[PDB]
């Protein structure tokens, strides 16, 4: 099973490959470098990039040196650019934000600091049984 | 009476379900199996109520409660809040709570004499938790995990806690509690107990992970099905659980 | 569904009105449009600006102590539903806004004395 | 022949939670080049001869221009028949509460606070579309039947609408009506004027 | 003088709000929060040297000592007096208030 | 994926028109036809 | 010699000439397949276009993720006041059409 | 003892309050005498996986939310509840005690209007006024030719 989660429903996607997001766990990494997107299509030049709920593969640039030289998967639980829900609310975080996965969803760490997004919480469960605050 | 579930094909059934001793809660899904695992087992005796909680479906851990009170938080809905209170009787007092850290299934762990809470919540919040459930509340954390809710399952009869809780914290948080715990796992050696699992005072549901020695301790520690106690975790099963977790 | 209220300015925002920012502290400000999300990201303050509610609040030119103030609340407690007395209360709520409109209106003319 | 001289309203030919089809003519946007018209790539700042083009409409045989290259010209203003609009409410001119709801009370009809922009008010029956439509305001619609027996479960959903939205369009409306708009502002300098 | 004007009003370049300062002042634990999501090796002068009404970190004693004779913290500090806008304060702008029974 | 065109969509398609949809759309024909002879003879 | 890197062709040759159309009211191309056991019915109608707004609907949709829960829209108004029927003409079949 | 073998102590060992004291448990008296659900059993339970079957299978079924719903008079559970009356929220003004709220409210408007609180109240002042406003035009259309001069 790749990684990428069924069930979503199309969302502004405001992190293309390149971004530098915030570590949101106690994983001891501090930044994530957006490597690639799970799910991401073919489409000539297009850059493949992703939202809140969407899982992409990342490289540490600043942490703890044993996470600087591996390919982790992470999981987008803030995003800035604005984007819609079905209830017609449009809302936006003040920060870019993941957290280290594994490939089966399951957290690397054993805290989350600050709020995840409702599209993250109910597509990952352990990301919902770690969260705090669910916005 | 412990049973293995899964919601949608997840083994996170605490994720999904609240279950107290005069209610359970489930999320709302495609289909009607998770409500039917919980039917077959309450045969009518206590309500189950198909909830949704601020347009989502993660109801266990976006709620808290016990035989007396439920709490919501302040992202439900009026409409949810009403099918919620027109689903309960009146013997449980329902009321939706203006706590900073919303996820009140992770930050609250109550059966129906106390409560344990992140060490971070509201003053105002622990009253209102204290009054509308009618317990006593501490500030606690197990294995240095503030999700207490995510990390503990609790009833009447007994918990089971993170596996990598020393002896010395268990023993204290059993005096805090007055109801004997347990370190274990579940569904397949996750430490994410109340994520895992709901349990009251005659039922546990589990993840179908959950393996049978897992499985047994849990029966063991929250004392479901007949001649089901604590004790046969150090006298009778003790070589199958050192066999198994070693 | 229900109306909410600007955070800035104190209009009504209807579904699909505005904005909302989510804050790392875990707490949410709507804005009923993009006035009052801007004049919030350059960290203007509502209680100065004068078109706002919060201005005219903290200036006196509102009606604030009213009886008529004390029947609209955010009821965090439910009522199991009553039809007789979901009646009642659109009757009630009818009345509460006509005695308002008055008192209101006797409040201004007492400020343009 | 009975039908004759007769009127004819749309609720005796559609029905709410119908889905139909919507022929009408779109947009005019006059003369536009192929970045527009057809959504090529724009080439490199600063290049030579422009950079709203295509860079080579011809690098093989035949010696012409085939049909198929982007080239600029006439953008909308074209016939076109879209499918599956479902009908959320067909509402009377009559009906002095045809933008109420069930749960929503406020006796209002459906136009606008000011009135719909460039439009006016709407005094006849109306037909509510779920999405958008071909054409553009004042155009002459016309609604068909489906050719086909439909396959969706969409097609047989009955709607329950809980609101509609009729503030102003013509700026940040967040009043539904005037009495709202004046029972939130209060007594204005105009009114102990008057 | 502000650094690049023209992206000021960006996300990314957003500073700490005065409810959130005027929470800090009020309690040690939600500043110390607040300070455990930043690195102190990163940041000026090590983190010792901080101005919380600014929420602003110095490179040494004396340049926060300076500062504090500045315009900028006087302004903070009437900002802070006068107090900030809350949503208790909004709901009162509009006579609204919250029933917990 | 199956196409659009695929003989077992077509096939499927025609059980839900004979089926499902197809006693939805002939009530409501009989009760517009209803409404519009009532106008025509009127 | 060969594209290096595949992409689909800008635009669909089905919606060619992008000429202007030649009438202003839209022409019904084809009409639904007779059938001599129905009642009679009008198949067609026409109004003006308004303008568009905002809905909330309560969803009924048994599988999606927004069922049992509100949902904002956007739709189109179309003013129709009632037509007046006027005429009939009669059509045969010919080899010709 | 090693890290593992500790581990597996503390798995095996189990707490108990030291005053050696119980909680309560609140076990309701109808589980005893419920009947143990068997799916092979032909008088078993009907679900309500079976009755979505019987009703179209998953993802057709529509299931009532309000079946379950313990009101008063169980004529009105299938009722529109009003939401929004004239830009206002209808939850927000829902109270037990409405009435007797009302009831002061209304007692108060009858004193109010007894004492006066509503009353609503010179052709020199009007003429002054006049002549005021007139001079007021003259200084303007000076301007204006100032303006254009
Ligand atoms: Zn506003
Ligand atoms: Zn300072």
């Amino acid at each position: 099973k790749r990684g990428a989660p069924g069930g979503k429903l199309k969302m502004t996607l405001g992190l293309p490959v390149g971004a530098i997001m915030n570590c949101a766990d106690n994983s001891g990494a501090r930044n994530l470098y957006i490597i690639a997107v799970k799910g991401a299509g073919a489409r000539l030049n297009r850059l493949p990039a992703g939202g809140v709920g969407d899982m992409v593969m990342a490289t540490v640039k600043k942490g703890k040196p044993e996470l600087r030289k591996k390919v982790h998967p992470a999981v987008i639980v803030r995003q800035a650019k604005p984007w819609k829900r079905f209830d017609g609310v449009f809302l936006y975080f003040e920060d870019n934000a993941g957290v280290i996965v594994n490939p089966k969803g399951e957290m690397k760490g054993s805290a989350i600091t600050g709020p995840v997004g409702k599209e993250a919480a109910e597509l990952w469960p352990r990301i919902a049984s770690n969260a705090g605050v669910v916005m | 009476m412990a049973v293995r579930a899964q919601f949608e094909n997840s083994n996170e059934v605490g994720v999904f379900a609240t279950l107290t001793n005069s209610y359970c809660l489930v999320a709302l899904g495609a289909s009607e199996n998770f409500y039917s695992v919980f039917e077959a087992e309450l045969q009518d005796v206590i309500p189950i109520c198909r909830t949704t909680i601020a347009g989502t479906r993660i109801i266990g851990r976006l709620t808290a409660g016990n035989r007396k009170g439920l709490l919501v938080p302040t992202t439900t809905t009026d409409q949810e809040l009403q099918h919620l209170r027109n689903s309960l009787p009146d013997d449980i007092r329902i009321q939706r709570i203006e706590e900073r850290l919303s996820a009140l299934g992770n930050v609250i762990v109550c059966n129906d004499h106390t409560a344990l809470i992140h060490p971070d919540l509201e003053r105002e919040t622990e009253e209102i938790i204290a009054d509308v459930l009618g317990v006593e509340v501490f500030r606690q954390t197990i294995a240095d995990h503030v999700l207490v809710g995510s990390y503990m399952a609790l009833s009447n009869q007994g918990g089971l806690v993170h596996p990598k809780t020393s002896i010395q914290d268990q023993d204290e948080l059993s005096s805090l509690l007055g109801v004997p715990l347990v370190a274990g796992s579940v569904n397949r050696g996750s430490n994410v107990i109340g994520g895992g699992m709901v349990v009251n005072d005659w039922l546990a549901v589990t993840g179908l992970d959950t393996t049978a020695p897992e499985l047994s301790v849990i029966e063991s520690v929250f004392r479901l099905g007949e001649g089901a106690g604590p004790g046969a975790i150090n006298t009778s099963m003790k070589n199958t659980i050192v066999e198994s977790f070693y | 569904m229900r109306i909410e209220n600007c955070f800035f300015c104190g209009r009504p925002a209807w579904p699909s009105k505005g904005i909302t920012f989510m804050r790392n502290d875990g707490k949410a400000f709507r804005f009923c449009r993009s006035k009052c999300h801007k004049n919030f990201k350059m960290k203007r303050n509502p209680r100065k600006l004068k078109w706002t509610k919060a201005y005219r609040k903290n200036a006196g030119k509102e009606m604030v102590v009213d009886s008529t103030l004390q029947f609209a609340a955010r009821r965090n407690v439910p009522v199991r539903y009553n039809r007789e007395l979901w009646q009642k209360t659109l009757k009630a709520m009818e009345r509460i806004s006509e005695i308002r409109a008055r008192r209101e209106r006797v409040f201004y003319k007492k400020r343009m004395a | 022949r009975s039908l004759f001289e007769k009127p004819v309203t749309i609720d005796t030919i559609f029905e709410k939670d119908e889905m139909i089809d919507v022929i009408a003519v779109t947009k005019g946007h006059g003369f536009v080049g192929v970045t527009a018209r057809w959504g090529t790539k724009k080439l490199p700042r600063k290049t030579h001869k422009g950079l709203r083009k295509v860079a080579c409409i011809g690098a093989w045989h035949p010696s012409h221009v085939q049909w198929t290259v982007a080239r600029a010209g006439q953008m909308g203003y074209h016939h076109r028949t879209s499918v599956n609009h479902k009908i959320y409410r067909i509402g009377k001119g009559d009906d002095e509460a045809n933008a109420s709801t069930e749960t929503d009370l406020t006796k209002k009809k459906i136009t606008p606070m000011g009135g719909f922009v460039r439009y006016g008010e709407v005094n006849n029956d109306y037909v509510m579309i779920k999405g958008s439509v071909p054409g553009v305001k004042k155009r002459i619609m016309t609604l068909r039947k489906s050719l086909f027996t439909h396959t969706s479960r969409k097609a047989l959903e009955k709607v329950e609408l809980k609101w509609i939205d009729t503030s102003s369009e013509f700026g940040h409306g967040a009043f539904q009506t005037a009495a709202e708009k004046k029972q939130f502002m209060g007594t204005l300098k105009k009114d102990l004027q008057t | 003088g502000v650094f690049a004007k023209r992206t000021m009003t960006k996300t990314r370049r957003r500073l700490r709000d005065l409810d959130q300062i005027e929470r800090d002042l009020r309690s040690p634990r939600h500043l110390q929060q607040y300070k455990e999501t930043k690195a102190a090796e990163d940041l000026p002068g090590l983190g010792l040297y901080y101005c919380i009404e600014c929420a602003k970190w110095f490179e040494s004693e004396t340049s926060l000592v300076g500062h504090r004779k500045g315009k900028p913290h006087k302004r903070r500090l009437k900002q802070l007096k006068e107090g900030a806008y809350t949503h208790e304060e909004a709901m009162a702008a509009i006579g609204y208030r919250i029933d917990n029974g | 994926a199956k196409s659009a065109r695929a003989s077992r969509i077509k096939e499927n398609h025609q059980r839900f028109k004979k089926n499902i949809a197809g006693p939805v759309e002939a009530a409501r024909l009989e009760r517009l036809s209803a409404k519009l002879m009532a106008i025509a003879q009127a | 010699s060969h594209r290096k890197y595949e992409a689909p062709r800008h635009g669909s040759l089905a919606f060619l000439p992008r000429k202007r159309a030649a009438r202003h009211r839209g022409r019904v191309k084809s009409f639904p397949k007779d059938d001599p056991k129905k009642p009679v019915h009008l198949t067609a109608a026409m109004g003006y276009k308004a303008g568009m707004t905002t809905i909330v609907r309560d969803l009924d949709r048994p599988g999606a993720k927004a069922h049992k829960k509100e949902v904002v829209e956007a739709v189109t108004i179309i003013d129709c006041p009632p037509m007046v029927v006027v005429g009939l003409v009669g059509y045969i079949e010919t080899p010709r059409g | 003892i090693g890290t593992r073998l500790q581990e597996v102590m503390a798995r095996i060992h189990v707490a108990t309050p030291m005053d050696g004291t119980t909680r309560e448990t609140f076990i309701p008296e109808a589980v005893k005498n419920l009947k143990k659900y068997d799916k092979n059993d032909p008088n078993r339970r009907v679900l309500a996986r079976d009755i979505e079957e019987a009703n179209g299978g998953a993802g057709v079924f529509n299931v009532d939310l309000r079946k379950d719903w313990i009101l008063e008079n169980p004529e009105w559970k299938y009722d529109k509840i009003p939401e929004i009356f004239d830009g206002k929220n209808v939850y927000d003004y829902i109270d037990p005690d409405i009435d007797a709220k009302l009831q002061a409210l209304e007692e108060e408007e009858e004193r109010l209007e007894k004492e006066g609180f509503y009353d609503e109240d010179d052709e020199e002042e009007e003429e002054i006024l006049q002549k005021a406003e007139y001079i007021r035009e003259q200084h303007a259309l000076i301007r204006n030719e100032a303006k254009m001069r």
